[PDB]
């Protein structure tokens, strides 16, 4: 198991090796949609 | 009397030195067995998919719980995770890259697709089986779930409850973006929120006998739909059923939410505050609680 990618783009797992952007769902920011 | 067999199947792997999983299993199996009632000529078959260390753990748990109060005949069967993995792999290989954590195709993920090819893994004497998670709490007699098989419309092969979080809202983002009018990923009652694999009525005969279902297993069909839906997941069978459920809802008998009342709220806290309620709502007399994402079950 991996932790779900909080980002809307890339793979299903967070810290997808092949992703460089993180499009966050509304109201979140940060490299893992933390704040 | 002609003896009537009932079949349940649970995954129970890597359970040695995993006390949270053993306690989950204990809660599930003890409520299951306390509340089950079967007629004298009926037998409950409990299938476990386990490597050899989890087989011994399960046996220790089961001997403390069997025979059941209600006194009905119960049989335990173990299936080797390594044997099933090898059987599943030719069928399941091509779907793994879309629905496993994360890339690409590993043997260790193959068993998470067991349900999709259960009709080819189980003896043909087994016409139907109910696959269940071990993080459940049964509030009723499991015998009652089996009558849901009778509600399958022509062409339906699998019974399954909806996913109760907007995980598929999130997963289908790009397809939703390109198709503003889609119901794919929307909440009930009118949207298609996807499925949860915690409780599944696998009609093996109907699965075997469905030409549509058989085609959908083929590498190029899996590939075409995952491309159409821009689908990437890590939840295995749940993902595959959810996806082909978007294309071909006729395959699925949707169970009442009360048969699989998911308690996980992880997605509420990860971008879906405003809509979470519309996915999570479940009303009626709860028959099975599902403590998914390690969520403690109320008592
Ligand atoms: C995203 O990652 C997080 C953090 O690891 C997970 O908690 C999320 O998974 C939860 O939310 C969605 C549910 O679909 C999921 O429960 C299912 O998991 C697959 C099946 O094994 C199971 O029967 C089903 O309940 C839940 O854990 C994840 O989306
Ligand atoms: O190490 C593990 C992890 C999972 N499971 C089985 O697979 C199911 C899926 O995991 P779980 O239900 O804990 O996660 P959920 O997907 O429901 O959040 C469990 O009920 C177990 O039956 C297992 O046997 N060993
Ligand atoms: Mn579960």
């Amino acid at each position: 198991q991996c932790e779900s990618n909080p980002c809307l783009n890339g793979g299903s797992c967070k810290d997808d090796i092949n992703s460089y952007e993180c499009w966050c769902p509304f109201g979140f920011e940060g490299k893992n949609c933390e704040l | 009397v002609v003896p009537v067999d009932y079949h349940l199947l649970m995954m129970f792997t890597k359970a040695e030195h995993n006390a949270p999983l053993q306690a989950k299993a204990r809660v599930a199996l003890s409520s299951l067995l306390r509340l089950a009632k079967f007629e004298a000529h009926e037998v409950l078959n409990l299938h476990f998919v386990s490597e050899e260390a989890s087989r011994e753990v399960a046996k220790a748990l089961l001997r403390e719980l069997l025979p059941p109060a209600a006194g009905f005949k119960c049989k335990v069967i173990f299936h080797d995770v390594a044997v099933l993995t090898d059987k599943l792999f030719p069928v399941v290989e091509a779907m793994q890259k879309y629905f496993s954590a994360g890339s690409g195709t590993y043997y260790s993920d193959s068993i998470f697709f067991l349900s999709v090819a259960m009709h080819q893994i189980m003896p043909k004497e087994i016409p139907r089986i109910i696959q269940l998670d071990l993080d459940l709490k049964y509030k009723t007699n499991i015998r009652e779930l089996f009558e849901e098989f009778d509600n399958f419309l022509p062409g339906a092969v699998i019974g399954i409850a909806r996913e109760m979080q907007p995980v598929y809202r999130h997963t289908f983002w790009q397809f939703r973006h390109e198709n503003p009018k889609t119901r794919v990923g929307d909440p009930p009652p009118e949207g298609l929120p996807g499925f949860n694999s915690g409780v599944m009525l696998l009609n093996l005969e109907a699965m075997r006998q469905s030409p549509l279902y058989s085609h959908l297993l083929e590498p190029s069909w899996v590939q075409q739909l995952a491309d159409k839906y821009h689908f990437r997941g890590h939840l295995g069978d749940q993902d595959f059923f959810t996806m082909i459920g978007m294309e071909h809802p006729e395959l699925f008998h949707v169970l009442d939410c009360t048969w699989n009342r998911q308690l996980c709220t992880w997605w509420r806290d990860h971008g879906y505050s405003d809509v979470f309620q519309a996915y999570f709502r479940c009303e009626g007399h709860v028959k099975i609680y599902h403590g998914n994402c390690n969520t403690p079950i109320p008592e």
